[PDB]
């Protein structure tokens, strides 16, 4: 399957310290691999993930350096941002950046990722022909119009279809063992009762790595959309994932649902359903 | 924007009376990031509990994983506590083995 | 390697 490598950075606006908070985040195929805190004793990006531990000092100084670099950026455009709605000080306000590339299973350039977001909404995001951009408001046409002018866009395709791509390629052969392992899904079902005649079937996929994975209910060959619900996957806190999904059942009739578990760990995928 | 946050508590592993685990509240979907969580046993603030540090996903929202070391037993009731601007008051959510 | 912004919004 594809490969990615991205960068979640997030600045803090707050009243009174006229430093905003910074934490800039890396992953590697999802897996967190570096991190940057403003707030830490002493700010610089820290290996997150074991096989960044072989990263001299030359490399964090520079890493180090770059988010020394993005915090002014924020700085300066969380207090523009600030203007462009015409918003009071002596508040909180967050501005959030997401970077990155993916890469086919051949290790390829699938895509060109970058785009903002204000106060938890899309400002600004690179369109994917890494030469234009979309503007999610008035504000940002500000925004596009300077950018345009400028030229940014050549900057940033620059980084995504060169470094990024490059980079990614080797902490990809550095954590090879680790970033390209895959743990497949142990599933079993529950049974709880829910109303007058009603059933709730809990299909549970447990210690599953990559966290993509697919779970459906189904009632003799049909699959099943109404009364299915689908909780958020979840972290495991070892490494590997959890989901499931209930299905509400007429009390009696339970055997006849069954539900499979699609995983890219899974040879076949995995089929069950509720043995009392 | 603000986003309530989503809540999930459980075990890492399935329970398993007087064999040790591991106790998660998975806190998601939230925005801004001010949050506060708790875990509770028998309905009192544990101490000793980490937490995964600040993330968010495509959304924008934000995700924390608090968790702490525990031995499940039959009558100890787990819980997790969350506070957020978006909630009029403290949320608790019970943990369910059984769920 | 982090990428490193250029025009502030
Ligand atoms: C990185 O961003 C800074 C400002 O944030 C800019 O001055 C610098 O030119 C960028 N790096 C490169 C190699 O262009």
């Amino acid at each position: 399957g594809p490969h990615s490598m991205r960068y979640f950075e997030t600045a803090v606006s707050r009243p009174g310290l006229e430093e905003p908070r910074y934490i800039s985040v890396g992953y590697v195929d999802n897996k967190e691999f570096v991190r940057f805190d403003s707030d830490a004793e002493n700010p610089r990006y820290e290996p997150r993930a074991p096989w960044m531990e072989q990263e001299g000092p030359e490399y964090w100084e520079r890493e180090t350096q770059k988010a020394k670099g993005q915090e002014q950026w924020f700085r300066v455009s969380l207090r523009n941002l600030l203007g462009y709605y015409n918003q009071s000080a002596g508040g909180s306000h967050t501005l959030q950046q997401m970077s990155g590339c993916d890469l086919g299973s051949d290790w390829r350039l699938l895509r060109g990722y970058l785009q903002f977001a204000y106060e938890g909404r899309d400002y600004i995001a690179l369109n994917e022909d890494l030469k234009t951009w979309t503007a999610a408001d008035m504000a940002a046409q500000i925004t596009r119009r300077k950018w345009e002018q400028s030229g940014a866009a050549e900057h940033y395709k620059a980084y995504l279809e060169g470094e990024c791509v490059e980079w990614l390629h080797r902490y990809l052969k550095n954590g090879n063992a680790t970033l390209l392992r895959t743990d497949s899904p142990k599933a079993h079902v529950t049974h709880h009762p829910r109303s007058k005649g009603e059933v709730t079937l809990r299909c549970w996929a447990l210690g599953f790595y990559p966290a993509d994975i697919t779970l459906t209910w189904q009632l003799n060959g049909e699959e099943l959309t109404q009364d299915m619900e689908l909780v958020e996957t979840r972290p495991a806190g070892d490494g590997t994932f959890q989901k499931w999904a209930s299905v509400v059942v007429p009390l009696g009739k339970e055997q006849n649902y069954t539900c499979r578990v699609y995983h890219e760990g899974l040879p076949e995928p995995l089929t069950l359903r509720w043995e009392p | 924007i603000q986003r309530t946050p989503k809540i999930q508590v459980y075990s890492r592993h399935p329970a398993e009376n007087g064999k040790s685990n591991f106790l998660n509240c998975y806190v998601s979907g939230f925005h801004p990031s001010d949050i506060e969580v708790d875990l509770l046993k028998n309905g009192e603030r544990i101490e000793k509990v980490e937490h995964s540090d600040l993330s968010f996903s495509k959304d924008w929202s934000f995700y924390l994983l608090y968790y702490t070391e525990f031995t499940p037993t039959e009558k100890d009731e787990y819980a997790c506590r969350v506070n957020h601007v978006t909630l009029s008051q403290p949320k608790i959510v019970k943990w369910d083995r059984d769920m | 390697f982090a990428p490193s912004n250029y025009p502030a919004l």
